[PDB]
């Protein structure tokens, strides 16, 4: 799981 | 519905970005960094003290800078109607090659002549200081100037900047990307609702927006130059560890 997803997910 | 796509886009822009043109525009009419003492004077009020060479200490404000807006332009395009819709990770290509090629177009808001605005207005950095520093660190807001020279001339305000940026994300020629026909078909609303707009906004250059596709180009091939030094500075920098976020961003670009 990337960093990116993270900001895309919340 | 593309008939608010415009004016959502707009508030979008001003909800999730802590600098725009109208901002900027008022702050450059503000310490002055034009040296390494004027550097050290504005760093004693701005940077919190928990030691590295000049040169690292303004790679790392800068790289800082990118972080945030990166986390801005995640929550922008996230009101991009349609966006949210899309798979995730199609979402991930757009963003990853999307971001760097909107900052340095919202970089131009904050540039002049002279210089660049810094730590959230509270500084301006000198052309000529960043010019006067030793390499790589010197090659890397020139050609941002350069590119800032030609694309202020064009005169746009932030609600011209937030339909292009729009557009910048919304590119179905990211590599990688999967739902491409409907991806080209939110780049094909919002590019529309932008050349109404530039025809509405614009009226006394009606060859508005062929300039801006150019600049569309001009961005891309900024941006992969752009990569190259950061990849210089990664393999023969060692005290300028490169932030997480932006490994994985330039990871296989
Ligand atoms: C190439 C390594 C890389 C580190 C990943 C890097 N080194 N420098 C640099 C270092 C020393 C210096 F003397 C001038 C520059 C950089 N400046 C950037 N810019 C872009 C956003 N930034 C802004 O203010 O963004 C708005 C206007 C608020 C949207 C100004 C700084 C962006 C990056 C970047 O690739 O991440 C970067």
């Amino acid at each position: 799981p990337s960093l990116l997803k993270k900001l895309l997910l919340a | 519905d593309l008939k608010s796509l415009a004016k959502r886009i707009y508030e979008a822009y001003l909800k999730n970005f802590n600098m725009n043109k109208v901002k900027a525009r008022v702050i450059l009419s503000p310490f002055v960094i034009h040296d390494m003492e004027t550097l050290c004077m504005a760093e004693k009020t701005l940077v919190a003290k928990l030691n590295k060479e000049a040169e690292v200490r303004i790679f790392h404000c800068c790289q800082c800078t990118s972080v945030e807006t990166v986390t801005e332009l995640t929550e922008f395009a996230k009101a991009i109607p349609g966006f949210a819709n899309l798979d995730l990770n199609d979402q991930v290509t757009l963003l990853k090659y999307g971001v760097y090629e909107a900052i340095f177009a919202m970089l131009s808001s904050v540039m002049n002549k002279d210089g660049m605005l810094v730590a959230y207005g509270n500084g301006f950095i000198t052309r000529e200081f960043l010019k006067s520093l030793r390499k790589p660190f010197c090659d890397i807001m020139e050609p941002k100037f350069d590119f800032a020279m030609k694309f202020n001339a064009l005169e746009l305000d932030d609600s011209d900047i937030s339909l292009f940026v729009a557009a910048i994300i919304c590119c179905g020629d990211r590599p990688g990307l999967l739902n491409v026909g409907h991806i080209e078909k939110m780049q094909e609303g919002i590019v529309h609702v932008l050349r109404l707009h530039l025809q509405s906004n614009h009226p006394d250059d009606i060859f508005l927006f062929p300039k801006l596709l150019q600049k569309m180009a001009d961005l891309r091939q900024l941006v992969t130059e752009h990569a190259q030094l950061v990849q210089i500075i990664k393999k023969t920098e060692s005290d300028a560890a490169l932030h997480p976020l932006l490994q994985e961003i330039y990871r296989d670009m």
